């Protein structure tokens, strides 16, 4: 009893000083003195969920609840420690039982709001979120997470105070020493400052020191040239997303680009195998693959890596899903590298460079970043397209004057069965008259037909592909069919300019949408194409374009697609209006393999600049714009100028090939060109600086 | 996408 609450108290007083061993050696001697003791279970297992030992910490929540059936707190925590454990169910159990118990609880009805967030059930997050701060107005995690709730479905009421709120709260947090409730994932989506939002990074960079400190690892001894490497640079690339993501639909190519003669590629997995053809391509292309997500320990990974004897690591998540960048922290290679996967700064000092270019990231604004600058010198995005979609590098269309995108075909045997057939008009885009095989197309997409054959070729709906082959439909295997694409299938006016922008709908902030009325009002004959992405977000754009003016019938919504099928579509626009908040990345690539324009306005963060870079590649500056006006009055032009439109499209299509945006092989050897500019200048005994030319 | 899944960029856990 009196001894055991001492012993407890010790295990807490060693717990603050940092020496987490003894304070569980000491919480085990109370439970030794007094069995029966809900504080020093509860106090042991929170220890232990902090060590990364859930089934442990689990055993010790079951204890406390029983002693104290009262005990909300341990539910609720054992509630944390099941939603670590990816037991879900088990975890709103948990959290249901603590508001039970008790009802003005509000961490409960917060850590119950997560899980239905977490759940893609927002409307019921935001629910939860409310009574949470209901109960305790001054609650940053549920203010915040409830704001990105309201900014995922587009809701923007009280939007500016909000915003202003969210500001205060982090400033307020940064200066307590406290963990920011704003992610710094999604830090750009809010008008913090730049110091702010690296600030907010180096929080959660500290987080990963403070877990790797405590399993007392010494430095590792660094490789000092590569003669153990018979003259190769190590390359190890770290990934949660080797497999069906999007990070593997840009890099996929990349492994086996590489050359061998001077590179070794380390593939570290973070994920297990989740069978597709994208995981099976990165372990039979890399010279070495290995799959780190059986290898819990950070510390035993790290010496994993070690051992390899990598030169240069490759952070590929950030603050992402999947992450573990405690191995980073632990430093196991000389020369570490942020590339691709996370659109900001770490703000950790265990990360050396961040792989970019000086359209995204100029010299200018290094200090938004705690990394050195390391240009790649046309841009730092690629995507896996030019691979992956070859279907779309040509096309053709049937005229039912001539448009090229109301009715298309594409395919791998589309030149044949164009051969195939008579009176086939080149203008080079091929273009097939309105006769008896383009009626029966068209009517195979007004019946919902799957598939039709016209002189023994296969030609399919391209609403269908998931029926006729789902691996082409999610992009792991290229489509053996002729595809039909048409405006129609989606419910897009025959006779008006589309305007598209395919991200999801919390890349939308109402300055956005208010740009985006602006140029619809001023181009009579337009629709804007958006997504359900979500669903629920389609009634809070719908109203707030009302409110702007613009009748229901001027935003079209269409399903979130398979992959293969939203890039295949984006050939059905006139021009994609890119969102300024976060530019579209990888589908701004999406967008532009299908020879559609994109209109970028170009900000501060990297995530408002990738569009930018993007189009400065591909060679189109006259579509980045300097402020809102230009980019209304560009949107303007191309709806209006047709001319004007013809030429810029005609610009894209030739450019996503002849330029350097879509050549996974030129991007590979100048990411190579780079690594050995980082190499030399370590090896010279120089610590990291900024790479920039 | 609706019947299947479309895997984005998520922020991890905190
Ligand atoms: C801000 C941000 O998170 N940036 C990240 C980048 O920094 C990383 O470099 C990119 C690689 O990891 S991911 C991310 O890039 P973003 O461009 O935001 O894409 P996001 O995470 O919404 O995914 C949409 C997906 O749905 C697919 N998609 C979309 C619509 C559809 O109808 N069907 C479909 O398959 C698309 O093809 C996409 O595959």
């Amino acid at each position: 009893p009196t001894h055991a609450d001492s012993l407890n108290n010790l295990a807490n007083i060693k717990r603050e000083q940092g020496n987490i061993e003894e304070a569980v050696r000491l919480y085990r001697k109370a439970l030794e003195v007094f069995p029966e003791f809900a504080a020093a279970h509860s106090n042991l297992a929170s220890v232990l969920q902090q060590q990364g030992k859930l089934q442990e910490a689990l055993m010790h929540y079951k204890e406390a609840i029983r002693i104290s059936p009262t005990f909300a707190d341990a539910y609720s925590n054992m509630g944390n420690t099941l939603k670590e454990m990816q037991d879900v169910q088990g975890a709103l159990q948990c959290y249901t039982r603590a508001i039970q118990i008790n009802p003005a609880f509000a961490d409960a009805h917060s850590n119950l709001a997560s899980i239905h967030k977490d759940s893609g059930n927002i409307p019921e997050a935001i629910a939860s979120y409310r009574t949470a701060l209901k109960l305790k107005p001054d609650f940053p995690d549920a203010y915040c997470n409830l704001a990105h709730c309201l900014q995922i479905v587009c809701d923007w009421t009280d939007y500016d105070e909000r915003m202003k709120k969210l500001v205060s709260i982090v400033a307020d947090q940064l200066e307590k020493n406290r963990l920011p409730s704003v992610h710094p994932h999604h830090s750009m989506l809010y008008p913090l400052s730049h110091g702010f939002r690296k600030a907010i990074a180096e929080r959660h960079g500290n987080l990963c020191l403070d877990k790797i400190n405590v399993l007392h690892k010494p430095p590792y001894e660094h490789p000092k040239d590569l003669k153990l490497s018979d003259g190769r640079l190590r390359v190890g690339y770290v990934s949660s997303d080797f497999g069906n993501h999007p990070t593997s639909h840009l890099m996929q190519s990349i492994p086996g680009m590489h050359n061998p003669d001077k590179f070794e590629v380390f593939c570290y997995a973070l994920s297990p195998d989740d069978g597709t053809n994208f995981r099976v391509k990165v372990m039979a292309e890399a010279n070495h693959f290995i799959d780190l997500s059986q290898i819990p320990c950070n510390g035993k990974a790290a010496d994993r890596i070690h051992q390899d004897g990598i030169h240069i690591l490759v952070n590929m998540n950030g603050y992402t899903k999947g992450a573990r960048n405690e191995l980073f922290a632990l430093r196991p290679a000389p020369i570490q590298a942020m590339w691709l996967g996370y659109p900001g700064t770490s703000g950790a000092l265990f990360m050396d460079y961040i792989i970019t270019d000086q359209e995204t990231s100029p010299a200018e604004v290094a200090e938004q970043y705690s990394e050195k600058l390391a240009y790649m010198p046309h841009t730092f995005f690629i995507g896996d397209h030019a691979n992956m979609f070859p279907h779309l590098k040509k096309k053709a269309v049937i005229d039912f004057h001539i448009y090229d995108n109301r009715i298309v075909l594409n395919g791998i045997d589309l030149k044949a069965f164009l051969d195939s057939l008579p009176d086939v008009k080149i203008v080079n885009m091929p273009v097939i008259p309105m006769n008896t095989i383009a009626e029966a197309v068209i009517e195979m997409i007004n019946r919902g037909q799957i598939q039709i054959t016209i002189n023994g070729f296969s030609i399919s709906n391209g609403l269908a592909t998931t029926q006729i082959n789902n691996k082409a439909a999610t992009g792991e295997e290229v489509p053996r069919t002729i595809i039909v694409t048409t405006r129609s299938q989606y419910g897009l006016p025959e006779d008006a300019i589309v305007y598209c922008n395919f991200n999801q709908l919390y890349k939308i902030d109402p300055s956005t949408l208010q740009m985006w009325a602006n140029i619809l009002k001023r181009v009579p004959n337009s629709v804007l194409w958006l997504l359900r992405f979500p669903a629920v977000g389609e009634p809070n754009i719908q109203q707030y374009a009302q409110n702007m003016g613009l009748p229901q019938n001027r935003i079209i919504f269409s399903p979130v697609a398979p992959k293969e099928e939203h890039v295949r579509r984006g050939q059905l626009a006139d021009v994609c209006l890119d969102t300024p908040l976060c530019n579209g990345h990888t589908t701004g690539m999406d967008v532009l393999w299908a020879g559609t324009p994109m209109v970028t306005m170009p900000g501060e963060t990297l995530a408002s600049r990738v569009a930018a870079s993007q189009l400065t590649c591909l060679g189109c500056l006259e579509l980045i714009a300097k402020n809102r006006q230009e980019y209304e009055d560009i949107a303007v032009k191309l709806g209006t100028d047709l001319e004007y439109l013809k030429k810029v499209r005609g610009k894209v299509w030739k450019q996503r090939i002849s330029s350097p945006l879509f050549n996974t092989k030129q991007y590979t050897m100048e990411l190579e060109r780079l690594y050995l500019q980082m190499w030399e200048h370590y090896a010279a005994g120089n610590k990291p600086d900024h790479m920039i030319k | 996408y609706p019947g299947g899944s479309t895997p984005v960029s998520s922020a991890n856990m905190m």
